[PDB]
């Protein structure tokens, strides 16, 4: 018989997903989320693109949860993770297309 | 009558390598000599005193547990029946002290030297002081197990343990014919002072998890010996050859023929030709040739006549002209190197050499006792000889298979799982939650998430509320035994996860998911919640194990899989105070007996006009369970009446129907013990629980068609194990009275004092049995003179009202021999920091430890 | 008829004089039960004068044949002590009071 676990693509792409963390923080989770459910609600990648520096409140406070010091704490003070300031034109583009690619997963998941 | 809270110190024990023990042979020399001397003593501090009582300890189910205890506070040195103890004031022996009248009561002064003179064989105990003997023997005293020097140290004190070494000299002279722990004391491992039944072990990463240790049982010191003119030409032939061969190894290390005896000039005399061979020589050679045919042929598989063709095949070696002798022989061996096999011959060879070291044993440690190093088998020894031996016999079997041959070789658990978990507080119903534990060595571990109710004294697997994955060969458990994935390895750690979205648990092990048969990645096929999840870890008897719930980013170690990386959190991210967890108690302890419990069942069976309701039990007929013997009593306690003419009344007498002589009486001044009921199931009715009496007197009453029982009243506390628990007794304590005459003795600290069932019946039991034992005799009114039963006196409200009359409170509570219980989150501070120099294996504490518990009056127990 | 048990350490050869006062650092212990008092707990020692009554008749011809440092067992029998009323709430009828006094007064 064969089905989605017979695929390959699928397994190799769910044992690749919990890998880039590096670059893959709260906010950047809080703005994947907001381009999954953008492109979900009829967009393109014009519209991101558009779209790709339009918010900016995203980045909320280490102290608005009680769990998001630890986040903060462990993408700050890492010597694998070094991320203090960066251009938004590295720093979004990955984080869409990871957005894209997960929801498409997600989409492809229940044909 | 109610409940009531004290502050109270915890209580320590350490443990040194010294094993004494008795057996039905030949064990140990019986006499040892040791001391304990004091250098600095702390005064009252905080609530109490010091607590420090010094004395020896039993291996028979005696294990202290910190927090909770016997009676009030601490189970310390002496409080229970399986430990001895002296702080130098009064004898400590079932949590009772004992008033001595001895010259010089004095507490332990700093400077100090303290002696204690143990007999095996004779069964006495007394103790000394540093300038007089210290009255009190002891008499009659359990004997199988382990005696260990033990010390009931509390916080705040400094001792030290001095028995010997580079500085372990004593002060007082020690008495002749007693060994001071010398002569070859335990060859294989170093003196070390340990806790005893260690399971919150500090370690350079956070606590260790330490199962019950495997000990060397009792009374396994003494040996255990085991029981054709071609086979004896074969067998003369070896001799021949064997003798041959050690004379020409002999030679080459340089030993020959001397004239007699020339041990100065390292000569050998027996060394001789086999044509001038002496006749005793003669003798033992075919008397240890027979000897071995007889441990060869003892198996159930013979040597067997293959092909014996090579039997008649004949070589030589080299022969060095330095290698002749004096006698003439020219011993030069045979070649063979086409006889390697499986290492069951090996194992053949470690046998026989236990064997052959077991009937020596027999046959020498019987005699002398002068110069043998005391004596043990092919166990504790050092593994020179051990070495030697086998190398003897495994070239003995290459000479006999060089030859054409083909010879092939043909209670309770104690040590159990100790389950850990959390509190029933933690529990989690939504939510990702990340899981680590590290292990040491492989052996019998079970770690994974189960339910919060977890049923005690069930394995983790055979169940419906557990889910833990065994780690022993890589199998999951839950409702059987199913392979999931490779083995462990020594060290590494292990990962555990959780997801509550869509019920999936991963394993995994070193930065891999644990990979199943089918390939992908197999849960326990959506576990619904019902409850809730709790994180359980299990440990095996001699097993190690670190627990890392994970407080911190530095305690985790690998990650690598979820955990982080997705929407995964560690258990103890804000948790400020440290996470409580519940082990299991192996204590065993009672509960009153479950209801719809489908193998027990009592019911309170109403009386007639004559007869007042009593309690029996209802079993099923056919053995669907039949695990032991039943342990039962009642639910309140039954006090003594101190002093008022007679302090002590209540006269133990037993009565069926004639009149017995139990000879068990004088238990104490208070004594609260409870009735116990002791039998077992055959004919669906084990025992029914009457009171029916009406005269000056109260008994109880038990009826039973066709069983075994046992009527005797089980104490304040209850310790059994298995068996029947037929004739175990503890200790008889002889006061003395400062001469040699002897003005009372103390008769008592009987826990179960039950002798033999068939003392009533003499064939068999065609009637019913009705046992009254009378043990309540208080006082009679005069007014009516009957013509007092029970629940008058034992009550504390009808003392003057004497009616049989069944409360609703007295319940039967069966044995559990598992208990749950919680270990304190903050042990000592110390915990032996020194560890043990050379001055004598020094031990100090300096940070006081203060917890308050309740005290339950009808049950001693915090 | 009372037992004293006296602990030799905690030297002491000063008796207490009639009319001056000294401290005493005593914990309560019922007979065949539990402790209903310390000194001990509170951190604070009791301060007594000797002649003037105001404490336990027995309780003080028990302490009166008692040195400096030198701690016992002082078993107070209870028809003297407390009588057969006792104490309301406390201290149960007729049963016998054991004290372990300590002296620590610099005088």
């Amino acid at each position: 018989r064969y089905s989605v676990q017979t695929s390959l693509i699928v397994a190799t792409l769910k044992k690749m997903l919990p890998i880039g963390l590096n670059m893959c923080a709260p906010t950047d989770q809080d703005l994947i989320m907001l381009a999954k459910t953008r492109y979900a609600l009829k967009d393109t990648d014009e519209e991101v693109r558009e779209f790709l520096q339009n918010n900016l409140h995203l980045q909320g406070k280490v102290e608005g949860s009680p769990s998001l010091r630890w986040q903060m704490a462990l993408y700050r003070g890492l010597p694998g993770r070094e991320e203090d300031a960066d251009d938004p034109e590295k720093i979004v583009r990955r984080v869409q297309e990871v957005s894209a690619v997960l929801y498409h997963l997600e989409q492809t998941e229940h044909p | 009558l109610l409940l009531q809270t004290n502050l109270i110190n915890y209580v320590t024990s350490i443990r040194p390598n010294i094993f004494v023990g008795r057996a039905e042979g030949s064990t140990q020399y019986g006499k040892w000599y040791f001391e304990v001397m004091v250098d600095e003593v702390v005064p009252f501090l905080t609530a109490q005193a010091t607590h420090l009582r010094v004395g020896w300890a039993l291996t028979e189910g005696y294990s202290p547990y910190p927090g909770g205890g016997e009676g009030w506070g601490g189970n310390g040195v002496g409080d229970d029946l399986y430990s001895y103890g002296f702080d130098g004031l009064h004898l400590w022996t079932g949590h009772v002290a004992r008033p001595v009248t001895s010259p010089g009561q004095h507490l332990l002064a700093p400077e100090d030297v303290v002696s204690c003179c143990l007999d095996l064989s004779v069964p006495s105990i007394s103790f000394r002081i540093n300038g007089c003997p210290v009255q009190g023997v002891f008499e009659a005293f359990n004997l199988d197990g382990l005696f260990f020097p033990v010390v009931s140290f509390s916080a705040g004190v400094k001792v030290r343990f001095l028995l010997g070494g580079r500085h372990g000299e004593f002060k007082f002279l020690p008495p002749p014919g007693y060994a001071p722990c010398h002569e070859a004391v335990l060859p294989r491992e170093r003196l070390r002072l340990e806790p005893i039944k260690e399971y919150r072990r500090e370690g350079p990463r956070g606590p260790h998890l330490v199962g019950p240790s495997r000990c060397l049982s009792h009374t396994d010191f003494v040996p255990c010996p085991v029981d054709p003119p071609h086979l004896e030409r074969i067998r003369e032939k070896l001799a021949e050859n064997i003798h041959e061969l050690w004379a020409l190894t002999r030679i080459e290390q340089g030993w020959t023929y001397g004239p007699v005896r020339d041990d100065n000039k390292r000569l050998h005399p027996c060394l001789v030709n086999f044509h001038s061979l002496p006749e005793p020589e003669r003798n033992y050679n075919l008397q240890m040739s027979g000897e071995t045919l007889k441990t060869l042929l003892a198996l159930g598989c013979h040597v067997g006549m293959a092909d014996e063709k090579a039997e008649d095949n004949l070589k030589k070696t080299k022969l060095p002209k330095t290698y002749m002798m004096s006698n003439g022989y020219k011993p030069a061996p045979l070649d063979l190197s086409h006889v390697r096999l499986t290492p069951a011959q090996t194992t053949l060879v470690d046998r026989l050499a236990e064997n052959g070291h077991n009937v020596w044993a027999r046959d020498r440690v019987a005699q002398g006792w002068s110069y043998s190093a005391r004596l043990v088998p092919y166990r504790l020894l050092d593994e020179a000889t051990k070495r030697s031996n086998r190398d003897s016999l495994c070239q003995a079997v290459r000479t006999l298979l060089g030859y054409g041959y083909n010879i092939e070789p043909p209670q309770s658990r104690w040590d159990r799982v100790r389950i850990f978990r959390a509190e029933k507080s933690y529990t989690v119903q939504s939510g990702r939650w990340y899981f680590e534990f590290e292990a040491v060595t492989t052996g019998e571990m079970r770690v994974g998430w189960a339910r919060p109710e977890l049923r005690p004294d069930v394995e983790l697997g055979a169940d419906e509320l557990a889910y833990v994955f065994n780690g022993h060969r890589g199998q999951r458990w839950h409702l059987g035994s199913e392979p999931f994935g490779r083995p462990w390895q020594s060290g590494d750690v292990v990962g555990c996860m959780i997801d509550l979205t869509e019920n999936t648990i991963i394993f995994t092990l070193n930065g891999e998911v644990l990979m199943s048969d089918s390939g992908s990645e197999t849960a326990f096929r959506e576990i619904e919640i019902g409850d809730g999840f709790l994180p359980v870890c299990s440990l095996g008897p001699g097993q190690v194990g670190h627990l890392n719930l994970g407080q911190d980013v530095s305690s985790l170690r690998f990650f690598a899989i979820c955990g982080l990386q997705e929407g995964f959190e560690p258990f103890a991210i804000n948790m400020q105070r440290p996470v409580t967890t519940w082990f299991s108690k192996s204590l065993p302890q009672f509960e009153p007996v479950p209801p719809e419990h489908p193998h027990y069942e009592v019911a309170r069976m109403d009386g007639t006009v004559d007869t007042p309701p009593c309690l029996r039990l209802a079993h099923r007929t056919w053995g669907s369970q039949n695990s032991l013997v039943e342990m039962l009593f009642l639910r309140l306690s039954l006090p003594v009446q101190f002093h008022q003419l007679n302090t002590t009344t209540y006269y133990y007498s037993v009565r069926v129907f004639a009149g017995q002589e139990p000879s068990c009486v004088w238990v104490g001044w208070v004594t609260p013990d409870y009735h116990q009921h002791d039998m077992n199931f055959d004919l669906s009715k084990v025992r029914a629980v009457t009171v029916t009496m009406g005269d000056e007197q109260g008994n109880v009453h038990s009826s039973l068609k066709c069983s075994n029982c046992y009527m005797v009243w089980g104490g304040d506390f209850v310790s059994p194990g298995q068996q029947g628990r037929i004739s175990h007794t503890d200790l008889v304590i002889g006061c003395l009275v400062d001469l040699a005459t002897g003005l009372m003795t103390f008769t008592a600290n009987g826990k179960e004092s039950n002798t033999f069932f068939q003392v009533e019946p003499n064939t068999k039991l065609f009637p019913a049995v009705f046992v009254l034992p009378t043990h309540q005799n208080v006082i009679q009114f005069e007014l009516g003179k009957q013509k007092m039963p029970l629940s008058a006196a034992m009550f504390l409200s009808e003392r003057k009202n004497p009616a049989p009359q069944c409360p609703p409170r007295l319940e039967v509570q069966m044995l559990m021999p598992v208990s749950w219980s919680r270990m304190p989150n903050h042990f000592l501070q110390v915990e032996t920091r020194r560890a043990g120099e050379r001055l004598g294996w020094a031990v100090q504490c300096q940070d006081p430890l203060t917890m308050m518990a309740l005290h339950i009056p009808e049950e001693n127990r915090c | 008829g009372v037992e004293i048990e006296t602990i030799s350490p905690g030297d002491g050869r000063t008796f207490p004089k009639k009319g001056q006062t000294c401290v005493v650092h005593y914990t309560g212990m019922l007979q065949n039960g539990k402790k209903f008092d310390s000194s001990r707990d509170r951190n604070k020692p009791f301060k007594f004068r000797i002649g003037k009554q105001e404490v336990i008749k027995g309780f003080e011809e028990g302490a009166a044949q008692m040195s400096l440092g030198q701690r016992a067992k002082l078993t107070c029998t209870p028809d003297v002590a407390y009588g057969a009323t006792g104490h309301p709430g406390v201290i149960p009828p007729n049963a016998t009071l054991i004290f372990d006094v300590e002296l620590l007064n610099l005088e």
